[PDB]
């Protein structure tokens, strides 16, 4: 036999016997439906931050975006996403605005590369051009 | 029906694959209650049409993979074919011929070539490969995929990536070789050569014509020739099986060790692999005690089976991976909300489902029964009907590591307040009944600053310092370094100028609720995720008693409901002597003393239940959670140990260097603010009712059953090993290239490289990361939080900061991971045998050798091979200038002293001179080497190579094929060397004159397996026979089967040891208690 | 560099980085120079995931600007204030009221 691969590779007398029935008789109170679906929604994974890390080539995965600021904004989106679950156009429960003041917490974000530096240009275009600098021709 | 799990069938005949999952013989886990016929079943999430089935979302990877073929690495390919007259041509039964098959190729030159899996039946294949290319072709793609993002050639690879290429190139060659050898049927021979032995048969219809394959002896010797003497001098009674199991299933036998071609280092690997695997198998008794453990009483679960050793089921991981597992969760986060929120609002969700309490404010609008009531009922707002705030507040005790809950600012009162207000007191009041209910390390000091901040202009505190004022807001209080000393020390307080305040501070250093802790899950056998915290407890902010629905709803031993009736008993004082309210026209005493009352005297359940069931429901989910509570010390006053920092390190202790703090240090609180609604809150608080029938015992053997029917704490466990091995295999192969304190062997030094920066080793790991998830079956997290800036470092560790300053580091340790000492064995294996990777060893000399010789480049003779310690040679440094010489005189380079060589003798030069002077050095010596007296050397230390096989009765001339290379040459990278090597022969052949240019320095031809095997021997050319010492256990007559010589050569036949296990489902019969 | 072109401003600042092919008047200099003094060789990384804070790099420039640059930095860097006092000031300048 075979079990297919999920993600991508580099191939890119008997009777029947007393006390035996089908019928149900019984409901259950917590219920069977209702706590199967709550533990369906809370069995699913923990979402992959990839921000802020390598992709193969290099280049850093990630939006150009101010750490705290794109941090607040990823707040503000949970908080937003929050009233969604909970069907209300407003929020009880708030990521954002919350009276503690956090003007230094940051968030991974593809503005700055491994090693302090900035991502204004792409690491593959800088090494490009750093190679580019010292090359020769044949002679005319 | 089965008699085993008493699970009904709809057809008798199925009965068959039902009591395979026990054993017996004729989807993931399978669960049946004892008192419904409502089995459930789970099934792979990857998978259609999952129909009456519950999915498993939860990422698995895939352990157990077979392999029912031979399992070698390195195949042996014809180079130049040649056939030969011969003697005897084929073997003769009555009327019937057979033709003569050969174990090996009958070319005229053959050598040994690297391919993962050339010849295995695999079910679940890992898509990784190391297939190296014929010599003779080129072979520089494999050097080339890592951290060539651009390069000035396109066929060339770059000779600082080197180190970097090769050790991911071994980690691909480890990862594709992770297989059980699956065990098949056998077949009897009674061929004259092979008498009596049992052999195997491999699956497919062509399990016929791998006997000549898999073993040499099958062939006799029926001419003269190399194959055939070297068959004579091998052994007989060393075929086929060897040693069978005695427990058998039906007449298969269990395990059998048989004699077949393969190789050491992957028959080693695969041992290696099958030990790890076998070490964490677990018993089903073992399971069903995991699961009545964890079922806290409510439940008792069984799992029959019958007795056996066959089964392997794999769920048995340290607390050490367990821990290591969890940090890198807690560094997934990184301060957002998006990807915490999601855990709390679905844990949320299944607490409110699973809770027996009902919360309904009809509670309060009939107690109330209708001005401050009416005020006090408009402030509560009974129509609202939304306790999220509520469910979150128990849903963030687990979690208070990396989320804390604070009160929102609206909850307070509007701006500033005063104890004038109607609308501030029930304000107040409302947050008094909703503080202590949050995992904020400093809410006594909010609650009472809140009345300190009301109570202003009526009577004073002292005041530390002149900056602050007691009218200062109560919500900026959120650090322990801004407790109020007059807070700390009561007796500062004068009670003739604060008889309020000093009582309210009286009571909350009395009555705040205080912590304690349960037991939860079970630590023997599914370990423990807990960090800062012994590894069988969970401890919360509230006091917690026996479970038992018959106690007074009015209860002051319960601490909930004593601190309401002391807030009520405050209210009660603050309004009755009429003072601190001028301006109320009427004497609204009788009315605030009766609503304070009422408010008393009500009739809610919820402070029964918070401390009777809360934390059952929270020990019964916390072991089946996806993410492990990550849990933080309670204290209720001692500021002198309240948390204040939490961060994640990389580097070792012994080391000193830049500080990179972890982005979880940022937040002013422990973790992520999380805001609540003090009116959600209190409103809850207020009401809520069981169920008038209400069973504990039917209730939670109820609502237990569906939660653990969907369980995936085995596949969390069986993920967490893969994760701490891929964190191992990731520090080790990083400290290989860069610069780290790490213990290492070192093996790979001989291989140029550089000193890696951030970047560089990012990359690498990112490449190491997606080659394992990719071997693994992962689509998911793993081993990414790492990579975020600086990913050489040494070991995980967490951390946690006192107020005071003392610290408590956590630092996991660490068992020996499969995966990396086995990389680190290959490593070991290459250093003594790279050139069967296409990789030579040493450097290479550049200059005319026009002889009719027949020598091969990588054996050449000691007469024309210099170095350093050599008479009369010149060694250049990286100041090379070349002056030309006027009027006729010869041009003349630098010397590394300083003087200056014309261009004659012997030279060295190292390989960065040419390969940043590819033009001018270039241009000013091709005319000397080709016609002139000029010989180079270029030190490299290891290089891709590839040869060309050119006629030796013929001209030859390898200027066009070495120009090319020297031209091609560029600062990026390097073309793979040429070499031309002449054919072997047997007949006396005509010499030719040949002119070679590119000669090696030591011996490189160890790859080569034999010249002209059909012939009887060799006479012009290269000579070489079948390696003896590679076939050890059959040359050899005193030696032992399990005799293997690993770190010099490996030997291509061994004694491989075949399996045939079962891994049957999890089944457990789930029994209700009376 | 920032900028459209980059590939020029490379040579010009780092002048030891190019290779000594011949006797010149500018390779023999090139080849008396030192080289291990070329980019940045200090730096403060005070957070794991963020900008470092300051690098030392060795550069070509004009030692009057960097010293000018330097006295301007340090006449700023006498005037910085944190949020800690910002508190302090803006609390007490209310009188306890804001
Ligand atoms: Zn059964």
């Amino acid at each position: 036999k075979r079990i297919p691969r999920k993600t991508k590779g580099k191939s890119s007398p008997a009777t029947a016997e007393p006390g035996t029935s089908n019928c149900e008789h019984y409901k259950a109170r917590p219920g069977i439906a209702s706590v199967q679906k709550a533990t369906e929604s809370a069995e699913l994974p923990m979402k992959n931050n990839d921000e802020g890390t390598p992709d193969k080539r290099g280049n850093t995965k990630g939006a150009l975006v101010n750490e705290h600021v794109e941090a607040r904004d990823e707040a503000d989106d949970a908080t937003k996403k929050q009233a969604k679950d909970t069907e209300k156009a407003k929020a009880q429960v708030t990521y954002s605005d919350t009276g503690i003041n956090n003007a230094n917490e940051l968030s991974r974000s593809g503005n700055v590369d491994n090693e302090g530096g900035s991502n204004q240009k792409p690491m593959s275009t800088r090494i490009a051009e750093a190679t580019s600098a010292i090359v020769s021709k044949h002679p005319a | 029906q089965c008699h085993v799990c008493s699970a009904v069938l709809f057809s008798p005949l199925d009965l068959d694959a039902h009591v395979a999952s026990h054993g017996l013989h004729g989807h993931i886990t399978e669960f049946i209650s004892s008192w419904q016929n409502h089995p459930i079943v789970q099934v792979s999430a990857d998978v259609e049409n999952r129909k009456t089935a519950q999915l498993l979302h939860a990422d698995t990877p895939r352990l157990v993979t077979w392999d029912a073929g031979l399992c070698t690495s390195f195949k042996i390919v014809p180079i130049v074919p040649a056939q030969v007259p011969q003697d005897v041509l084929a073997y003769t039964f009555f009327t019937s011929s057979y033709a003569i098959q050969s174990p090996f190729p009958e070319a005229a030159v053959s050598r040994i070539v690297v391919h993962t899996r050339w010849a295995s039946n695999v079910d679940f294949d890992r898509d990784s490969s190391v297939i190296m290319a014929p010599p003779t072709e080129n072979n520089i793609h494999l050097f080339k995929q890592l951290l060539n993002t651009e390069t000035l050639s396109v066929r060339g690879a770059n000779p600082l990536m080197f180190r970097a290429n090769v050790l991911h190139m071994l980690l691909e060659f480890v990862l594709d070789n992770l297989y059980l050898n699956r065990h098949t049927g056998f077949s009897q021979d009674h061929t004259p050569f092979t008498e009596g032995a049992n052999l195997r048969s491999l699956p497919g219809p062509d399990a016929e014509k791998w006997y000549s394959i898999m073993y040499p002896t099958r062939m006799g010797t029926p001419n003269v020739s190399k194959i055939c003497n070297f068959v004579a001098s091998c052994v007989r009674n060393r075929v086929g099986r060897f040693d069978r199991a005695q427990m058998m299933n039906g007449a298969m036998s269990e395990w059998v060790d048989v004699f077949e071609t393969s190789d050491a280092l992957t028959v080693s690997i695969r041992g290696r692999w099958m030990a790890r695997l076998a070490r964490m198998n677990i018993n089903p008794t073992e399971i069903e005690w995991a699961l009545t453990e964890c079922a806290q009483g409510y439940v008792t679960v069984t799992s029959p089976y019958a007795p056996s050793v066959n089964r392997l089921m794999p769920y048995r991981i340290s607390n050490a991976e367990r821990q290591i597992s969890q940090i890198i969760r807690v560094m997934n986060i990184g301060n957002n909300a998006t990807v915490i929120q999601p855990v709390l609002q679905d844990i949320s969700v299944l607490l409110q489902r699973i809770s027996p309490l009902q919360i309904d404010p009809t509670i309060i609008s009939n107690t109330m029964s209708t001005s401050p009531a009416s005020s006090i009922l408009g402030k509560l707002r009974p129509s609202n009907s939304d306790f999220s705030s509520f469910r979150v507040a128990l849903a963030g005790w687990l979690y208070n590591g990396v989320v804390t809950t604070v009160i929102d600012d609206s909850s307070y009162p509007k701006d500033g307040g005063s104890v004038t207000s109607l609308e501030n007191l029930w304000d107040f009041f409302i947050l008094a009944l909703a503080l202590p209910l949050t995992t904020d390390p400093c809410a006594p000091v909010k609650a009472f600053m809140t009345l300190a901040n009301m109570m202003v202009g009526f009577e004073t505190i002292p005041m530390d310092n002149q900056i602050y004022t007691q009218s200062r807001r109560a919500s900026a209080f959120s650090t322990p370094h801004t407790w109020p000393r007059c807070f700390m020390n009561i007796q500062l307080i004068s009670p003739i100028d604060a008889p309020i305040l000093r009582q309210w501070a009286e009571i909350i250093h009395r009555y705040w609720p205080n912590p304690s802790q349960i037991r939860y899950g079970t630590p023997n056998v599914f370990g423990s995720a807990n960090l800062f915290t012994p590894p069988e407890v969970l401890l919360l902010p509230i006091d917690h008693q026996p479970a038992n629905v018959t106690t007074p709803t009015l209860d002051f031993t319960n601490e909930l409901t004593n601190w309401r009736a002391r807030v009520c008993e405050l209210m009660k004082n603050l309004v009755d002597n009429q003072r601190y309210q001028p301006g109320w026209t009427q004497s609204l005493v009788s009315s605030m003393r009766g609503t304070l009352g009422k408010l008393k005297l009500i009739k809610s359940m919820t402070p029964m239940y918070l401390q009777q069931l809360a934390p059952v429901e929270l020990a019964v989910i916390a072991p089946m959670l996806p993410f492990p509570p990550f849990q933080v010390p309670y204290v209720r006053l001692d500021r002198d140990r309240v948390p204040t920092m939490v961060g994640v390190t990389r580097q070792s202790r012994d080391t000193i260097t830049q500080p990179a703090l972890s982005l979880s240090t940022t937040n002013t609180t422990v973790g992520v603010p999380l805001a609540l609604d003090a009116r959600a809150i209190t409103v809850a608080l207020l009401s809520g009712k069981y169920p008038p029938d209400l069973v504990t015992n039917v209730w939670y053997a109820d609502a237990i059953y569906p939660m653990y029917a969907d369980t995936e704490v085995f596949s969390n466990l069986q993920r967490d090993v893969i994760t701490c091995e891929a964190v191992q295999t990731l520090v080790t192969l990083v400290a290989q290239i860069s610069e780290t304190q790490y213990p290492v062997d070192r093996y790979l030094d001989w291989i140029p490289s550089l000193r890696a920066s951030a970047a560089t080793a990012a990359t690498f790991a990112e490449w190491v990361n997606t080659s394992m998830k990719t071997a693994f079956d992962l689509s998911d997290m793993l081993l990414e939080p790492l990579l975020s800036g600086d990913p050489r470092m040494t070991q995980l560790a967490i951390q946690y900061q006192q107020y005071n300053g003392r610290t408590f580091n956590v630092i996991p340790e660490m068992p020996g991971s499969v995966i990396a000492d086995c990389v680190q064995l290959t490593a070991e294996v290459f250093n003594h045998e790279y050139n069967l990777f296409g990789i030579a060893r040493g450097d290479i000399i550049i200059g005319r050798v026009q002889s009719t010789h027949l020598w091969s480049p990588l054996a050449p003779p000691p007469d024309l091979v210099f170095d350093r310690d050599t008479p009369g040679v010149h060694i250049f440094g990286r100041d090379c200038r070349i002056s030309f010489g006027m009027n006729g005189a010869a041009p003349m380079i630098r010397d590394e002293t300083g003087m200056m060589v014309p261009f004659e003798g012997n030279w060295i030069f190292p390989l960065a001179l040419w390969q940043m002077n590819t033009r001018y050095f270039n241009q000013q010596f091709d005319a000397w080497i080709k016609t002139g007296e000029l010989r180079i050397r270029i030190e490299m230390g290891a290089y891709p190579y590839m040869l060309h096989y050119y006629d030796p009765r013929q001209y030859a001339n390898a200027w066009n094929l070495t120009s090319a290379w020297l031209e091609e040459i560029t600062p990026t990278s390097i073309p793979s060397v040429p070499f031309m090597v002449p054919i072997s022969s047997d007949h006396d052949i005509s010499s030719a004159p040949a002119v070679q240019y590119i000669i090696s320095t030591e011996y490189n031809d160890r790859s080569l397996f034999c010249t002209n095997s059909s012939s009887p021997q060799t006479i012009a050319g290269p000579d070489k026979h079948i390696p003896v010492e590679r076939y050890n256990i059959l040359t050899n007559p005193d030696a032992p089967p399990t005799q293997i010589q690993l770190p010099e050569v490996v030997d291509l036949y061994n004694v491989v040891t075949r399996y045939a296990y079962e891994t049957p489902p999890i089944t457990a019969v789930v029994m209700g208690v009376p």
